């Protein structure tokens, strides 16, 4: 009876009846910055309900030949709600996250998704194909917003590193015969206690179908994937006029 | 000690002289407690009782369980042999096999193993039931002992073999016979072959024959040197005493054909039940 | 949560997730022969891992008009592994068994098997049909090896005794809507403490479909039945050259 | 494991494996009449097994356009068994009830029934349609016996009161994906301690499909509904010759 | 006695003059405890 779960934070609640555990990334819960680690001297703001709540992004469609999707954090929320306004009016930000990915299907469907969190997900290019061009990814690719982007070569994760050892990162699976959701709680990971929300992305969320989706003709062919996220201990400092990017 | 891995039943008996009492019970309404739903796939019998399915009264019953004990079920003399002296030279050598009459054979083959003492009774008369003054001798010949070849053989000297001298006008003779198998019990079913070697089709008679049940030869004669003018008919009856039994079996539903194998008539398989026309009309 | 089970003995493990209990035949676990019951004076050998392990035999195919199968013990293992070599080099053997029968199907199949252990399973013939021939079963019928044989008249169990009271023996059912396996633990049952492994069979295992298999056209029609067995307290005595039969 | 239940009273037992709780109406169990509330001076009879037992009525057929059914209590049992004979030979009766409604279907069916108990269910008419006739319901409508009757306008419950607030009465649902039975235990409710069984009906049982039945072609289309009831603390007083109505 | 079978509410009231108070609460993340899922 641990297959049922309820996540309540702010004015939002997620219920699930077909779940695995909750993964706490590297065994650490999100926290506020203590006085020994802080360096900036001004008092930070902690809104504590209007920013620490569940945010639901756009919905993907799992087809039979999907490659995979990725999102960048906290780039997905810089234009959404009161979190997106505090991130534009302040210079520094610090927070953890609770990521929840939903995908339900019937008992006659099959497939498996790998849902992983990779910190400092730096993207590469195909270098013009032949390897001679020093190409760089565009701004819509490195920071795709709340919509997200599609992976072009998911076997090398578009960065030259294999998918087969992506499970060294905090991860869960969505196996369609077993569960319909995955939940990872991520703390703040950086070399600095605060950072910019418009210039730096802490981690990337990767959702890749390792086993492809399959069903017989006559069943439902529209299988969607929804991502719902929540900041946990959001702090903001360095107040100045609003800067969008 | 340098090597650490070299350091290294469910139920019990109870005396139940009477059948079980019934307790009084009332109604029951609730969830979670369902004594009527069972699971026959586990191999266990149902444990639901009277008081959990209906509302019962208190019954103190004193019905005894003594008659269904296997000592009372088996201590009855049944026919095991009929020996006739019309075999015209005044003696019979009978090889002891007590599986020739169906009533005692079906009772004993309820179990796989049995260990008992016996009591044999010899009811002798003429073929029409009349009795004459005539002296007879019964001799038990164990396996390995010389068996008699004529009426005046040397084997009738019975210097070590147990022998009974009796008259036909006497009461029937009774003897006690111990448990005399080389094993710990008699087995009515032996799945295998007695000896080693190749098992070809000409030696298929060896299948199922246990030498631990072969007890020898029972010999009868008329005592005198000259020929008797009377025909003899001997009936042997066996009581089973001091009995222990193991491993119950299905009781046979087919008529017996031979004394040593479970062979059955394959063109007429008998159904165990009596048939009817429709499943809804009795 | 007693529907899950794990049987580990030797270097082998069986897992099941859809099970009934384990039947211990006549309430007795297998044991080694004590000094009060023994008669032979030489020291026996107890290999304890190389012989006490799970052995998987050949696989049958449950059709819609199957009669039933039987195996003979320990005749199934006299040519298999280190158990089959100890049974040929020694004159006496003694052991118990753990029998496990596997048969899985979907939730749209139906059928029921009776899995029973019958000690001293002596076979009969049809006596030429008319009852006048004193026929005897051949050597391939009474000891069929690890393959097993098919029952010709399962209603009388090929021995003149009815199937309807075979449940007086230690038994389980494999009902396809309920479970997919059956497990019986059998002790050593004989009138002697040791016996020959090539001349004598202690018990027979019977697998008979009481309710026939049924499914609609389009489902899987290949429903197999697998038998996996393990000796428990195997002892061997009377060492001499190897005798196969 | 509270989805399984067993109700045993008298010589009858109901088992269910897919159940909700038991509803005890207004939090009160049925009882015999105490000396402070009684008014009649003669000693009542309490048969206690022959009348307090489960009684199974006729079976309805849930179609795809069914309106609903109702029964009247204790009018359903005035011709059934020893309860029906005690109700005819006596002038006064008093008892509670245990109502059990059964409806099973497969996991590919859908639909929901509302099973409610409404005390003093007085029926109205359509007043000739135009509202000008002072019409009255016939005797076969107000007391339909153990067969029951069909609702003509279930939205107003044939009495001018809406179905949407029928759940203010003691009720359960039979949702076909969740459970297959509903159980309500009803005490004796009247303004008098005893009453007539032939002239007065205490409550009515209503079974209405709120969500209609639906399935695809090829599944079972005969979905029946069975009602099983039991008197609980039946008392009878005022003995005289048998009166049927 | 020779015959052994002849030997043989849920809720209560409370005074509530005012409506109920609300307690302060924080976030909650975990498995097994789901107060929002019901059974009508
Ligand atoms: C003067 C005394 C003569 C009486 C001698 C009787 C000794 C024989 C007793 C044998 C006891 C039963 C042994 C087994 C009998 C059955 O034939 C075998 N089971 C054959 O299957």
């Amino acid at each position: 009876s641990d297959r049922v779960a309820q996540l309540t934070i702010g004015n939002s609640t997620i219920t699930t009846q077909e779940a695995a555990n909750i993964v706490i990334a590297y065994g650490e819960w999100p926290e506020y910055c203590p006085d020994t680690d802080a360096t900036a001297v001004d008092k930070p703001t902690r809104p504590d309900v209007s920013v620490n709540r569940f945010f639901t992004l756009d919905t993907k469609s799992w087809a039979k030949d999907s490659k995979g999707w990725y999102w960048k954090f906290p780039d997905v929320l810089t234009e959404v709600g009161v979190f997106g306004q505090n991130a534009q009016f302040h210079y520094l930000y610090r927070s953890g996250f609770c990521v929840h990915v939903q995908c339900n299907a019937s008992k006659f469907h099959q497939g498996a998704l790998l849902v992983a969190v990779l910190p400092e997900y730096v993207l590469g290019t195909i270098a013009g194909g032949t390897g001679n061009e020093n190409s760089h990814p565009p701004y819509a690719t490195t920071q795709p917003g709340q919509v997200g982007a599609v992976l072009t070569h998911p076997y090398v994760l578009d960065a030259g590193i294999p998918l087969s050892q992506l499970t060294v990162c905090p991860h869960q699976w969505i196996n369609l015969r077993t569960n319909n959701c995955a939940t990872i709680i991520v703390p703040y990971m950086n070399t600095v206690p605060f950072d910019s929300a418009l210039n730096h992305c802490n981690f990337g969320l990767l959702v890749i179908p390792v086993v492809p989706l399959d069903f017989n003709a006559g069943a439902t062919s529209e299988i969607p994937i929804t991502v719902t996220i929540a900041p946990m201990c959001a702090e903001f400092a360095g107040l100045r006029q609003a800067v969008k990017q | 000690d340098p090597i650490a891995d070299m350091i290294d039943s469910l139920t019990a008996l109870q005396v139940l002289p009477t059948a079980a009492n019934t307790e009084a019970s009332s109604h029951r309404l609730g969830t979670g407690v369902v004594p009527a739903l069972q699971a026959a796939e586990t191999g266990a019998s149902s444990n639901a009782s009277d008081k959990n399915l209906i509302e019962t009264r208190c019954v103190l019953n004193h019905h005894s369980t003594q008659e269904t004990a296997i000592g009372n079920f088996f201590s009855r003399a049944g026919l095991v042999s009929i020996i006739t002296m019309p075999n015209t030279d005044g003696y019979v050598n009978w090889d002891i096999d007590l599986m020739g009459y169906a009533q005692l054979r079906r009772k004993c083959e309820l179990f796989t193993y049995m260990r008992f003492d016996a009591e044999f009774t010899f009811v002798v008369a003429k073929p029409n039931g009349v009795l004459v003054p005539q002296l007879l001798q019964y001799m038990y010949v164990p396996p390995g002992a010389p068996k008699p070849t004529s009426r005046d053989s040397f084997a009738w000297q019975t210097a070590t073999n147990p022998s009974v001298f009796v008259k036909m006008t006497d009461p029937p003779a009774q003897v006690s016979v111990p448990f005399m198998s080389p094993a710990s019990a008699y087995q009515w079913f032996y799945d295998g072959y007695p000896t080693f070697g190749e098992h070809l089709q000409a030696n298929d008679l060896d299948y199922g024959q246990c030498p631990n049940n072969m007890m020898g030869t029972f010999s009868i004669r008329t005592v005198g040197t000259e020929k008797s003018p009377h025909s003899i008919t001997l009936r042997v009856y066996m009581r089973i005493k001091h009995v222990r039994a193991w491993i119950p079996r299905p009781l046979r539903n087919q008529p017996y054909l031979f004394k040593t194998n479970p062979n059955y008539k394959g063109n007429d398989i008998k159904c165990t039940s009596t048939s009817r026309d429709k499943i809804t009309t009795l």
